[PDB]
């Protein structure tokens, strides 16, 4: 029996688009019926690859990889935006967290997760790109920020670029979305001094 | 629980420089906030003067830019305001307040598109005049046996001929608040202010009881405790 | 640019009123609202959109559409009678902060109250200082409008009279004051002085006499 995504794409469903709440990710499926979103504009890396890997799964599950009210004490997690509105009210992805400054500081961020699900874990995150350097300071305070995501099989360092861009859905900023598969027993480590759209919920699954 | 408190001279001669300091307590000025100054002339609306970041960067009202200087001092947890070449148009109540951070582009969360001033100082009155300060004279307004109203009676203090504004009055050091009302001041033709303060008091003991009105005139650094005794 | 709002509007006790604030700056920044009563600092009632600070009653709500922000007061109460300013940040230049002109909100239908008048003669301490001030205190009245006339014996006296504009008491009734400044000789040369307070067509008169 297939996975019914209704009016949402894989991106909107996997990212947790607020308009895909009632969608339910059943424990296993053979294929995905779809209607091809990302309410915050940006680039979803290896999107077609992900659609292929999620094409048929067993033992699928959505779990809380970094609890919102514990994992980030020294950062603000309540960031919402009108680009991802729900019920005429600004909101944000249900599987991600927009980390911003708290009390005028954005302390160096470091958090890690060990895969104890005995299955493959799909982790997704984002990198946010303001359009001017003043706002970069206001939101994250460091001018030359970095984001680092490392596992035993994945390693990448993201540098945000500050550029004036045309408005998309009324937004001049951008959030690029990335993902990786975490093998059982492996550890993934997130490090940043800004611009990290942190994983809030993640997914554990057996492929095929 | 940040709290603000203005301070500075209540009188400034024309063509002089107004100088006010805002004391910040309960929090640190080193923060993500815009420490602001606001003024309100007599019987007019609110006017924004300027704001300052703890780093020292400033943003001023364009119509006041070439006379305004806003400073910050992390050694005392204070920020200040200087306004030069003042005229009668600068007579006003001055407030210091606290604004949140903001963004210039549409690339931030919604929290950075608010503007408000949530915490305010109590405000300090500044009047631009060539006249000189004068402390007040306080006289008793003791109720007569005819001016009573049953079991209750009105008694007060008359605060005469002071300059500049304002004057505040309490009773028994704040212990007595029974219908206390301090009236707005009147301006006599002599250029001096006068006001009264009244309190509601039981008529049983008017022949024996004494009451103290605590008159405060900061512009002249005078406090007067005037005893109001039976007539 | 600027924020423009109606300078005055009235609402009946218990009814609903919507105060409007307009300005191109509201297209990119949220509008905050303040309530101010005479002799007091402004009090923030709406952070922006429809978020109230702690302690602000639920009947204060905020909405917006286009370049127009609105503050709605449902079930207006007597203590809502005050000035209301809208406030935002300019969207151009260095983003200076702009205030609306303010809206003076009258709440009609408050309970009427006849003025209570207390007339103090010149205190003996003031007389011994060679001055004579008559103090006429007026309290507990509504509507907050009153006219005061002074009499020496039965003749009018307008010179030396100073009177304040009414303002609210702590019990939401209004109070005002009037002063007649006399020399000691003017005080003792007449049989009596009177403070005549007219309110809603009715007059309350108090009289003091130097000999009594």
């Amino acid at each position: 029996a297939p996975l019914q995504l209704g009016n949402c794409s894989v991106a909107g469903w996997i990212l947790g688009n607020p308009e895909c709440e009632s969608l339910i990710s059943k424990e296993s499926w053979s294929y995905i019926v779809e209607t091809p979103g990302t309410c915050y504009p940006g680039y979803f890396a290896d999107y077609e690859e992900l659609r292929e890997q999620l094409s048929s799964v067993s033992s699928f599950e959505r779990f809380e990889i970094f609890p919102k009210e514990s994992s980030w004490p020294n950062h603000t997690v309540t960031g919402v935006t009108a680009s991802c509105s729900h019920n005429g009210k600004s909101s944000f992805y249900r599987n991600l967290l927009w980390l911003t400054e708290k009390n005028g500081l954005y302390p160096n961020l470091s958090n890690s997760y060990v895969n104890n699900k005995e299955k493959e874990v799909l982790v997704l995150w984002g990198v946010h790109h303001p359009s001017n350097i003043r706002d970069q300071r206001a939101i994250y305070h460091t001018e030359n920020a970095y984001v680092s995501v490392v596992s035993s099989h994945y390693s990448r360092r993201f540098t945000p670029e500050i550029a004036k861009r045309p408005k998309v859905r009324g937004q001049e900023g951008r959030i690029n979305y990335y993902w990786t598969l975490l093998e059982p027993g492996d550890t993934i480590i997130f490090e940043a001094n800004g611009n990290l759209i942190a994983p809030w919920y993640a997914f554990a699954l057996s492929r095929g | 629980q940040v709290q603000l408190q203005e301070s500075g001279p209540g009188l400034v001669k024309p063509s002089g420089t107004l100088s006010l300091t805002c004391a910040v307590s309960g929090g640190s000025i080193s923060s993500s906030n815009w420490w602001s100054w606001v003024r309100q002339p007599p019987g007019k609306g609110l006017e924004w003067i300027g704001e300052i970041y703890h780093s020292g960067s400033t943003n001023y009202n364009p119509s006041l830019k070439s006379r305004v200087t806003i400073s910050v001092d992390k050694s005392k947890n204070q920020f200040s305001l200087k306004l030069s070449s003042v005229t009668a148009a600068d007579t006003a109540v001055y407030y210091c307040a606290r604004a949140p951070p903001y963004c210039s582009s549409t690339s931030c969360p919604d929290d950075y598109y608010y503007y408000y001033m949530d915490v305010w100082g109590k405000g300090t009155t500044v009047t631009v005049s060539g006249a000189s300060t004068k402390g007040p004279s306080v006289f008793p307004l003791a109720p007569s046996s005819k001016s009573t109203s049953g079991g209750t009676a009105a008694l007060g203090c008359l605060v005469k001929d002071y300059f500049p504004e304002p004057v505040t009055v309490s009773w028994n050091s704040g212990a007595l608040t029974s219908g206390v009302h301090t009236f707005p001041a009147v301006l006599q033709s002599s250029g001096l202010y006068s006001l009264s303060s009244v309190v509601t008091v039981p008529s049983s003991s008017l022949g024996t009881q004494t009451y103290i009105c605590n008159v405060n005139h900061k512009p002249s650094n005078t406090k007067v405790d005037k005893r109001v005794e039976p007539k | 640019s600027e924020l423009t709002q109606d300078p005055a509007v009235s609402v009946a006790l218990g009814q609903t009123v919507r105060i409007t604030c307009q300005g191109d700056s509201l297209r990119s920044y949220y509008a905050s609202w303040y309530q101010q009563k005479p002799g007091q600092a402004p009090v923030l009632v709406i952070y922006g959109k429809n978020n109230r600070p702690s302690g602000i009653p639920d009947r204060f709500s905020g909405s917006s559409s286009g370049n127009t922000a609105s503050l709605t007061i449902t079930g207006a109460q007597a203590e809502d009678e005050a000035d209301y300013y809208c406030n935002s940040r300019d969207s151009s230049g260095n983003h200076p902060v702009v205030f609306g002109g303010g809206t003076k909100l009258t709440v009609l239908g408050q309970p009427k109250g006849a003025p209570s008048v207390t007339l103090f003669p010149p205190s003996s301490e003031e007389l011994q200082a060679n001055k004579a001030t008559l103090v006429c205190l007026i309290s507990d009245f509504y509507p907050g409008a009153v006219t005061v006339a002074w009499k020496a014996d039965s003749s009018p006296v307008k010179a030396g009279v100073e009177t304040t504009t009414p303002s609210k008491q702590s019990n939401n009734k209004y109070a005002a004051s009037s002063y007649l400044s006399l020399t000691p000789e003017q005080w003792k040369s007449h049989r009596s002085y009177s403070c005549q307070v007219t309110h809603e067509g009715s007059t309350v008169e108090k009289t003091v006499a130097p000999t009594e």
